[PDB]
Parts: C-alpha cells; structure tokens; sequence
C-alpha cells in the first residue's frame, strides 16, 4: 500500500515466533522502541496491529 | 581490535546496539569506553570480480 | 470521640504507610511501574533507564 493509505491487518490469535524477523538479513532495518527485538518471544500481546 | 565490515553495518558497531554481525562475531560491552575509527577499504581490498 | 488523640496517632501512621504503598503504583516517567515487566521487556541498556 501507499503511505497516505497504509494497510492495517489486526493480528490475533498467533503464536508468533519473531526469529523469522530478527535473524532474517532481508530485512535493512530493524528498529524497536517500546521493547526489545530478542524479548519479544517471551511476551504476550493481544491488540497486535500492523 | 582491527576486522572489516560493510559500510552499511558500522552503525552496529556501538555500545547498546545489536545486529547479526554484532553478535556472533564481535560483541563489544554496553559501557565501552574508547573510540571506533572507521575508513573506507574499496580501494584496496575490492576487486571487480 | 473522647479517644481522638491516639486515633489521631493510629490514623496519621496507617495514612503515611498507605501513601508509601501507593507510590509503588506510580512509574514516575518510566514506561511502567512495575518492575518486572521492564525487566522482561527490555535489554539492560534501556531498561536502566
């Protein structure tokens, strides 16, 4: 989607694992503020957004 | 401590930052003290293959 | 209320102490005010803070 219409997909009932995010190498740019990238598997969310 | 490293990747070269080759390879501590020098190497250690 | 002068003692006492708990409610600019949480949520770093 375009920046002035971003897609929101709400995510819920996951069990996600954040490994295919934090050591994948595709990814240029990975930046958290709110939390840590290695912590987040030892989390749980609920009104997760994207 | 003397390695190479992309020109891209030298951001996660400082204390409290993480990244692939940041952790696996060379893990510097949170408190550090000193400094990173860093220069460009393409033209010495860089071929057209 | 003849006996108000130690009430007064026994209120003012359970008052403070009350207030000393409560603040434990009070995250004072953190993200949280519970301790536990920042530890399970961030790295040493940021969680120094």
């Amino acid at each position: 989607a375009s920046v002035y219409a971003w897609n929101r997909k709400r995510i819920s009932n996951c069990v996600a694992d954040y490994s295919v995010l934090y050591n994948s190498a595709s990814f240029s740019t990975f930046k958290c503020y709110g939390v840590s990238p290695t912590k987040l598997n030892d989390l749980c969310f609920t009104n997760v957004y994207a | 401590d003397s390695f190479v490293i992309r020109g891209d990747e030298v951001r996660q070269i400082a204390p409290g930052q993480t990244g692939t080759i940041a952790d696996y390879n060379y893990k510097l501590p949170d408190d550090f003290t000193g400094c990173v020098i860093a220069w460009n190497s393409n033209n010495l250690d860089s071929k057209v293959g | 209320s003849a006996l108000g002068k130690l009430q007064d003692v026994v209120n003012q006492n359970a008052q403070a102490l009350n207030t000393l708990v409560k603040q434990l409610s009070s995250n004072f600019g953190a993200i949280s005010s519970v301790l536990n949480d920042i530890l399970s949520r961030l790295d040493p770093p940021e969680a120094e803070v």
